[PDB]
């Protein structure tokens, strides 16, 4: 899993640290 | 000056600031040209992670410089 909104795509989501990917992914899971 | 603010979705939003424009307000530009309000959005900066309350040049980010825009749900 690697997106949720059409805001995320997997390319940027790479170059952003994975601290906050662990975040997003997880968050994004939750409320999902 | 200007930066630009790559969304996660692989998207370059250029937004004009200042070096002391926080984070809260560049945020809030956001919010105009994408329609998330600041609460709800995260900001990253070559692989570290701004906080509102924070300037560009806090994180010695200048003029022409990219930034990396993120969902993060909820705060309050």
């Amino acid at each position: 899993g690697h997106m949720f909104p059409s805001d995320i795509d997997p390319q940027v989501f790479y170059e952003l640290p994975e601290a906050v990917q662990k975040e997003l992914l997880a968050e994004w899971k939750r409320t999902g | 000056m200007q930066i630009f603010v790559k969304t996660l979705t692989g998207k370059t939003i250029t937004l004009e600031v200042e070096p002391s424009d926080t984070i809260e307000n560049v945020k809030a530009k956001i919010q105009d040209k994408e329609g998330i309000p600041p609460d709800q959005q995260r900001l990253i900066f070559a692989g570290k992670q701004l906080e509102d309350g924070r300037t560009l040049s806090d994180y010695n980010i200048q003029k022409e410089s990219t930034l990396h825009l993120v969902l993060r749900l909820r705060g309050g």
